[PDB]
């Protein structure tokens, strides 16, 4: 049987000749064609279509890249930007002022770490001051 | 023991090629049927016996 | 690397735990504040 699921973190292409190791390591018959629109074809017996669709699925549920948002309520999202664009990917809107991200669940562990690491809000430094003058 | 399984662990620091041909010098120093595969989106990929591939 | 926010005001670091050992001690090696230099001073005439 043929059996069609998805890898849409790379293109597949990448997993040919290792793929076609499986289409060597056992009989052929089989196919697996990767089409350019990123989903993943084999055709061939069911378990070694299946070790194959398990190699395919281990560069799907591999590298997760998606993206986030979360509301920055404090720092300015612009400036969370910035701070972050010295780091060597990010989005953020100060409409709603929030991070967004494109990028890994670690990419989601470590930015929401810094989601929360500068959410901070400096405390008021009297920054100007009314003075009553006794005398002058 | 003896048994063939795979197993994925990440390097972050730098690409993980870099550690090819030493990685297939334990794939060399001992018998084979296993792989490195070394992901681009740095991840790790073994498969072969758990010693080795441990 | 180095990065800071004056936000915040605050030293980030891209790097080592060596970095962070390091990079705690320049964290703390150039915190100091200077001391008042008196720069102004209002000087009382008492003649002229």
């Amino acid at each position: 049987i043929t059996q069609v699921v998805a890898v849409k973190n790379v293109s597949v292409r990448e997993l040919s000749p290792l793929l076609r190791q499986l289409i060597d390591n056992a009989g052929a018959g089989n196919v697996v064609h990767y089409d350019p629109a990123n989903i993943i074809l084999i055709t061939g017996r069911a378990a070694v279509v299946n070790r194959l669709a398990e190699i395919i699925r281990r560069v799907d549920q591999a590298g997760d890249k998606e993206i986030e948002v979360v509301e920055l309520n404090n720092a300015s999202a612009a400036e969370m930007v910035r701070i972050v664009e010295a780091l060597n990917k990010f989005v953020a809107d100060e409409r709603t002022n929030s991070i967004l991200i494109s990028g890994d669940p670690k990419v989601r562990e470590r930015l929401k770490r810094l989601i929360k690491q500068l959410d901070v809000e400096m405390a008021a430094k009297g920054n100007n001051r009314v003075v009553y003058l006794k005398y002058a | 023991g003896d048994e063939v399984i795979t197993q994925v662990v990440a390097v972050k620091n730098v690409s993980v090629r870099e550690l090819s041909p030493l990685l297939r010098q334990l794939i060399d120093n001992a018998g084979a049927g296993n792989v490195v595969h070394y992901d681009p989106a740095n991840i790790i990929l073994i498969t072969g016996r758990a010693a080795v591939v441990n």
